[PDB]
RNA sequence: GUGAAGAGUUUCU
RNA sequence: UGAAAGUGAAUGCAGGUGGGAACGCCCUUGUGGCGUGCACCAUCGACCGACCCGGAAUGGAAGGGUUUGAGU
RNA sequence: UUGACCUCAAAUCAGGUAGGACUACGCGCUGAACUUAAGCAUAUCAAUAAGCGCAGGAAAAGAAAAUAACCAUGAUUCCCUCAGUAACGGCGAGUGAAGCGGGAAAAGCUCAAAUUUGAAAUCUGGCAACAUUUCUUUUGUUGUCCGAGUUGUAAUUUCAAGAAGCUGCUUUGAGUGUAGACGAUCGGUCUAAGUUCCUUGGAACAGGACGUCAGAGAGGGUGAGAACCCCGUCUUUGGUCGAUUGGAUAUGCCAUAUAAAGCGCUUUCGAAGAGUCGAGUUGUUUGGGAAUGCAGCUCUAAAUGGGUGGUAAAUUUCAUCUAA
């Protein structure tokens, strides 16, 4: 029975749950199993980068929609915008994702200069060896596996240092605003529902 | 907009763009040649047992029965004021 | 360790500190904490009041991230800026005044708790309570609304 | 499923 | 803090009183007088949320209360 | 009378295929009770034990009829967290997810719905020839004939689009040999060193003296504790076969290679899955709460239609997705 302190009891320990222990004695294997792994996609794939080039996006949240991150693929307005077809990315390396749209120019500018950035960057080996087609390096000799972060990383939104203080400034008062808003947000469709009606009783009235 | 985290038109003010046209949204829409077809089936077939005694229910003008019916027949009032609304174009394409 | 434990000093003594009348039997009084309200009450009652019963309103699918926010005092306010801007600002007049992003900081309110110095800075965040806003307006800053 | 009679634009025996 | 929508902690040396560690100054050897006073307890207040008010379309700011919180 | 078509038969017809075993993990069906609730019936044990059907090296899932409500994200799977939380529960005992975020890994696609109609362009089988092989054991090509197929086999399309068009943009795989290598490699290792003396002992592999090697003082055996007695251990190149365009100017050099794709402006169209969705009821299940999923029965759809947006109903908008 309770007889001591704290608080009561909560294990959820009523099945057979000896049976179903997960241990994590192979953490170490695992770990090494994966960079063995990792190791051999990076020989197999040289000189091409291990990971290909990811879009920055915004998360979805309040939560979290101050910070950037990376995304699955590159919109096909993005790619329309920095001039790569949708069959020619995924052969040079560049995601494409049919599902993001861009709602707004600084989404799709941010992820078009990463295009344009990539592509500068990369290096196209001739289909045939010494003849460099439409979009080729002529230089190939040079090549090798280079991170792509390395030199095309996520960066995140930089906040201003100072500016000088304005009038508009002095004079705004934000708890009155969130007040007002607040309020307004909320008794807007009813202040709308009671200008219909009125009208419309007006109008019954004078009929 | 008052770029707020309240109010009718908060959150963040940026450059708003048009979107393209999206290819899957456009199901729903009716086309010539399928309106064509449905009209030809409609003719070889004709009318559902209910569906004639609704559009009989709407010949004699009890429109709250003929709803009623349909709404039983077809579940949800949505679907039945659609079957109203084709049944009553039927009819009067006839009249 | 195992030869630290009491079952060590407890060898030889036949009840093995359990005794001899009540002993060591099987759950005596149920199992977990069943029986609050009937037999466990005067220890219910007396430890956690308030365990049996509904109070309140349900919520169904209860999402977090709409409710995240964090607060912030304003006597914190000048800690989230870097001391290089606090040697730059703070205590001498400018032409311009420091911004502290309170969203940036992680948060998502800005309560009034403390004093602020007398310089001009410029808060951004999301919310404000009314005593901060008074407290940053006499302190000489303002504060902007940020989404 | 298909038809014939009795009956206060319809179906009970 | 409230079920919640929401709101959200300095009148002051971050307050007053009593006991109070340690320290310092005087007595004049007494179980000493004075000055502060950490911790902790008791107590009177202040502030925040809730409740009940006056009540001075939307807002609840000064004014309050015999109360309430696992708060400052 | 016959032939053709349709349907249905028989053959020890020609060629194939299935069963059964293994069940740690995997996909389902069916399905308890002990037990806890200090009794006990809902609940719990447990969507478990037992029973049944079905695979692989993984299985399953999987490229949204998905989230969210945002400055928006973006196939599936798994780990941390969300979280012992929202929620469910004689609201008793107890039970109990999901969005976001970080990480591992990342890969996209294919049909049906189109009139090729200036030529069924499609496919199987028999026969013959010519190739090929992990291989006389394997896998194909060509020609011809017979069948399948117009009650639809091929080609461009799968909504992210796309077709009919309009006008200018560019034009590409397989045989040999060398150097460097890469799986098996094994003609196998240049692969280092005391078994000297004294004592004890049956036996020295013990003690002591004098030495030696070490990229080798891991281990084992040898008549007792052995780096130098033996197998070994450490280090370290090469004879061979095969994958041999896996690469390089894979050179060398055969024909791969003359018309298929390529983006561009402008319009017209844009076919998209039915006893299915959905509604009611019943049973079961779920945290899913005026039903979370599944199943039986009744009713039964539509084309800016339909699903979802976690409180039932009607109405008006909005967002997202595009099921059968």
């Amino acid at each position: 029975a309770i007889h001591v302190k704290g608080q009561l009891p909560n294990a959820h320990f009523h099945k057979d749950w000896q049976r179903y222990v997960k241990t994590w004695f192979n953490q170490p294997g695992r770990k090494l199993r994966r960079r063995q792994a990792r190791q051999t996609k990076a020989a197999k794939i040289a000189p091409r980068p291990v990971e290909a080039i990811r879009p920055a996006v915004k998360p979805p949240t309040i939560r979290y929609n101050m910070k950037v991150r990376a995304g699955r693929g590159f919109t096909l307005e993005e790619l329309k915008a920095a001039g790569v077809s949708r069959r020619v990315a995924s052969t040079i390396g560049i995601p494409v994702d049919h599902r993001r749209r861009n709602r707004s120019e600084e989404s799709l500018q941010r992820n078009v200069e990463r295009i344009k950035v990539y592509l500068a960057h990369l290096i196209v080996f001739p289909r045939k060896a010494g003849q460099p087609k439409k979009g080729d390096a002529t230089d190939v000799s040079g090549a090798e596996q280079t991170d792509v972060a390395a030199v095309l990383p996520i960066t995140q939104e930089a906040v201003e240092e100072a500016k000088p203080i304005t009038e508009e400034a002095k004079n705004f008062n934000a708890f009155s605003t969130l007040s007002n808003e607040r309020a307004y947000a909320r008794y807007a469709g009813a202040r709308a529902a009671f200008q219909k009606k009125r009208a419309e009783e007006a109008e019954a009235k004078k009929k | 907009a008052p770029g707020l985290v309240v109010g009718l038109n908060k959150g963040k003010t940026l450059t708003k763009r048009q979107l393209p046209e999206r290819p899957s949204r456009r199901k729903g829409h009716l086309s010539k040649r399928t309106a064509f077809v449905r009209s030809i089936v409609r003719e070889v077939a004709g009318f559902a047992p209910y569906e004639r005694r609704v559009m009989e229910l709407i010949r004699n003008s009890q429109d709250k029965r003929a709803r009623k019916l349909a709404k039983k027949r077809l579940g949800t009032l949505k679907r039945a004021k659609g079957k109203i609304e084709e049944l009553t174009s039927v009819i009067q394409s006839s009249r | 360790p195992t030869h630290t434990s009491k079952t060590r000093k407890l060898r030889g003594h036949v009840s093995a500190g359990h005794g001899r009348i009540g002993k060591h039997r099987k759950h005596p009084g149920g199992r977990g904490k069943a029986g609050g309200l009937q037999h466990l009450r005067s220890h219910f009652d007396k430890y956690h009041p308030g365990y049996f019963g509904k109070v309140g309103m349900r919520r169904f699918h209860l999402m977090k991230n709409p409710l995240w926010r964090p607060t912030v005092n304003l006597d914190r306010l000048w800690t989230l800026v870097p001391n290089e801007t606090r040697e730059k600002y703070l205590g001498k007049n400018t032409e311009v005044a420091p911004v502290i992003n309170v969203l940036q900081s992680g948060y998502g309110k800005v309560l009034g708790k403390g004093r602020l110095p007398d310089t001009p800075v410029i808060i951004q965040t999301r919310y404000v309570s009314r005593r901060a806003e008074e407290k940053i307006k006499q302190a000489g800053g303002v504060v902007e609304l940020i989404a």
